[PDB]
């Protein structure tokens, strides 16, 4: 075998070669645009092998913690189109400092709950900045920063009887949900408002009505589930569709056999790493959207009883997913990305991260199994599949919150 | 009026005919986090987009200014909101707001916030007139645009505009035939007009897309639409695509291939077929040729595969 310091990789197999696109001498745009980006990627797989030296992975844990420390105070002008997403800015950073196991100093923590406390409305909910109408998306982001925080301070922020409001508020005759008043509908709000509705003890039986039946509209001929009926599958909107589902303990509206063959399907035999939708290009944040649904669907299918499924591995490649973001989105100077070429960004570094976590880690019933590519140090804490935060944070809430009342319901 | 980047801007604080009303800062606590350090001109737009919309002032004057807050950012769902409110309350001629959302989505079209303004509009005008040409020339430009496909869907079918959308289809699958979105397209077509129980549609698009998986034998889309419109019926209730797929598998060996004849058999066997030990070898021996050599990044899945058929179909 290998002695410590060498540690083989599948995307650097002689064979690996042969999983280069076949275009079948038809060029097309879709074809040309994956061929340049495989040939690039390539390039950074060659640049990791030294003949019959290969020598460990290394996440560079303290360069990305140095970019979000700084992230996390003054931003500069360029983040004006981010404007309507502080909350984001909030939960993308502190998401991604826990995953990294970067304690989060206790000044920062108020900090972050004072600011939030201003994004929420008093209509219920929260908005992308100070005086902002509330909106899911922030909405779901404030909720999960408050949460990773964990403080009693950061859970009595929430305005709990009014954000029930506001989420019946956005609620459709159809099972759909608003993103905001007079907005537009789309999966990620049954997503945005199970999330935050579970996490705080809001749920009423009345709330989720039709709402699984809607998210299953969504589910199309390609097994993925798309942004509203008839639309593309893709990996964002199917994330948040089986996410919700889960919550609601309704998968089985699902069609799970078709979901599971075409998100097994996204992951590029190539890159390693996953696309968003059929015939187009790998990104790293679709490690998080697409190959967090792996673990979902083994939470699915084992309450099913199913006698097939792995004990030790999820349904995707976890090797061949960790190489795609150890070699290819990390930026050298901190922070991580779609694609090499691409700029780092927050949220590439939020998804990217929780996207190793989960390949990083097994877990069903009481069999645990980890596959930890690389210098050891490279382990992640673990992430909640459902809520894209720590799992210990999930229980720390929804124990806290679960000894309050459903507001005005009994 | 004066465009944000015109030579001629002045900022609103300048204003004289915004001199009664105080502009409102934007509080960010004594202790900000995530704070972005805007540009004097940012600020400045949105320190009275806050007054007004304090004062839930509806006004021309505030109207003109939702423009320059959107050209600022046009992500804030806040100010998109506020100005619908005023197009309302103004009594705005909605065919000039038509002519300004359509340039403003050309300059970002990836984007919530435009597409859904444009559906408002298109709601309250009640005129669809515009939108097949102005989502063909988006697409012209990005043939893939989740946002823009959407859009052409509701208005399609909240407008009944069914007629030609194949023919779109036929031209965009021309162009790129590795184009999901238009695979997609044609789905949503004919599901929402024939729909696929006719027997002679479901016979026309089976062999269009043999046809094009022939021309184009790697290209996933077409194997993706071929199960999509065959699978809720079952694929072994279709005896004959078997035969021809296996007549093709020796020359044309690729994975999605391989695959497909996974998914005939995993079908086969559910619905009791004759020679059930047989087409069980044949399957495992496949998922195995998959997991190993064909389709190794889904290794995990194959070995599922052929465990869930043992646990099935063994006796
Ligand atoms: C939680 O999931 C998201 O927020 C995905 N969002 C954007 C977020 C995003 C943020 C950044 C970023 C963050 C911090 C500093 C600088 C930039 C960059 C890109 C973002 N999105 C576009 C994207 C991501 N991956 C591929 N693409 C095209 C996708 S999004 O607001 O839902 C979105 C908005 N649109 C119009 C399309 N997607
Ligand atoms: C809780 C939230 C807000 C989740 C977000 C879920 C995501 C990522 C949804 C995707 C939405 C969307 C508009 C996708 C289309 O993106 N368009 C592209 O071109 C990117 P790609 O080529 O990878 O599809
Ligand atoms: O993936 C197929 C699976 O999705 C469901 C919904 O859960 O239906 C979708 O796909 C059908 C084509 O297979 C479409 O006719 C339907 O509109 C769409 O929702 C299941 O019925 C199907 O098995
Ligand atoms: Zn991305």
């Amino acid at each position: 075998s290998s002695p410590v310091w060498s540690e083989p990789l599948y995307s650097l197999r002689p064979e690996h070669a042969r999983e280069r696109l076949q275009d079948d001498s038809v060029e097309t745009v879709t074809s040309i645009e994956q061929a340049k980006v495989e040939e690039k990627i390539q390039e950074v797989f060659s640049s990791y092998k030294f003949n019959h030296l290969v020598p460990r992975l290394v996440l560079q844990r303290e360069k990305h913690f140095h970019y979000l420390k700084r992230g996390l105070r003054q931003l500069t002008d360029a983040y004006e189109c981010l404007d309507a997403s502080r909350p984001w800015l909030c939960y993308w950073i502190l998401h991604s400092l826990e995953l990294l196991d970067e304690p989060i100093p206790q000044i920062v923590a108020t900090d972050v709950c004072q600011f939030l406390e201003l994004c929420q409305s008093p209509e219920g909910g929260f908005g992308g900045g100070p005086g902002q109408y509330p909106h899911l998306a922030p909405t779901y982001a404030a909720v999960n920063a408050l949460c990773i925080i964990g403080t009693e301070e950061a859970y009595d922020i929430i305005n709990r009887e009014k954000l029930l409001q506001y989420l019946y508020s956005l609620k459709q005759p159809d099972g759909s949900f608003l993103m905001h008043v007079g907005g537009e509908v789309d999966v990620r709000s049954a997503y945005c408002a199970a999330s935050v509705a579970s996490l705080t003890n809001i749920i009423t039986p009345d709330l989720f009505e039709g709402t699984a039946e809607w998210i299953a509209r969504c589910q199309n001929w390609e097994g993925g589930i798309g942004g509203v009926p008839g639309m593309e599958a893709h990996g964002g909107y199917t994330f948040c569709g089986l996410a919700a589902l889960v919550i609601l303990k309704r998968e089985r509206s699902l069609n799970l056999k078709s979901l599971l063959q075409w998100v097994t399907s996204r992951q590029m035999r190539f890159e390693g790493g996953f696309q968003g939708r059929c015939n187009k290009l790998v990104d790293g944040c679709y490690s998080f959207w697409q190959a967090g649904l792996l673990p979902l669907l083994h939470r699915a299918l084992h309450a099913q009883g199913d006698p097939a499924l792995s004990m030790s591995h999820w349904m995707f490649h976890q090797q061949a997913l960790q190489e795609y973001i150890l070699m290819c989105c990390q930026c050298p100077a901190g922070g991580l990305l779609d694609k090499p070429g691409k700029s780092r960004d927050f949220y590439h570094t939020c998804y990217c991260l929780s996207g190793l976590s989960i390949a990083q880690h097994f877990g069903s019933g009481a069999m645990l199994h980890d596959v930890v590519l690389g210098v050891p140090e490279n382990a992640l804490q673990p992430t909640h599949p459902v809520y894209n935060i720590g799992p210990d944070k999930v229980i720390q809430a929804t124990t806290y919150f679960l000894q309050k009342p459903v507001p005005g319901f009994e | 009026f004066v465009s944000l980047d015109s030579p001629s801007y002045v900022l609103y604080r300048d204003r004289a005919e915004w001199a009664d009303i105080d502009p409102v800062p934007q509080n960010d606590g004594p202790n900000p986090v995530v704070q972005i350090i805007y540009s004097d001109k940012f600020r400045d737009v949105y320190d009275y987009f806050r007054a007004v919309l304090q004062r839930d002032e509806r006004s021309e004057r505030a109207f003109k200014l939702t423009r320059d807050a959107i050209e600022l950012n046009a992500a804030n769902y806040t100010v998109w909101h506020f100005r619908r409110v005023l197009l309302k309350s103004l009594q705005k001629d909605l065919h000039e707001e038509m002519n300004y959302i359509t340039a403003i989505i050309e300059e970002q079209p990836k984007n919530y916030q435009v597409w859904h303004h444009r559906r408002v509009l298109v709601e309250w005008l009640r005129d669809p007139s515009q939108e097949l040409e102005f989502i063909a020339d988006i697409l012209n430009q990005d043939a893939k645009n989740y946002h823009a496909w959407q859009h052409r869907q509701w208005v399609i079918q909240e407008f009944k505009l069914w007629d030609n959308e194949l023919q779109y289809v036929d031209q965009l699958l021309k162009e790129d035939v590795r184009n999901n979105s238009v695979w997609n397209q044609r789905y949503f077509v004919i599901s929402n007009t024939t729909g696929y129980n006719d027997r002679a549609v479901l016979e026309r698009e089976v062999q269009y897309t043999l046809e094009m998986i022939k021309l184009v034998p790697h290209n996933e889309s077409a194997w993706n639409y071929l199960k999509g419109i065959l699978q809720d019926r079952g694929l072994s209730k279709y005896p004959n695509l078997l035969n021809q797929l296996l007549d093709l598998q020796p020359s044309h060996s690729s994975p999605y291939l391989i695959a497909f004849l996974v998914d005939i058999y995993e079908d086969m066997l559910e619905n009791q077929c004759d020679n059930k030990e047989d087409i069980l070898n044949k399957a495992l021996e496949l998922c195995e040729i998959l997991a190993k050599e064909k389709d190794t990044i889904r290794k995990e899945y194959w070995r599922y595969i052929g465990r869930s058929l043992q646990s099935k179909h063994s006796t």
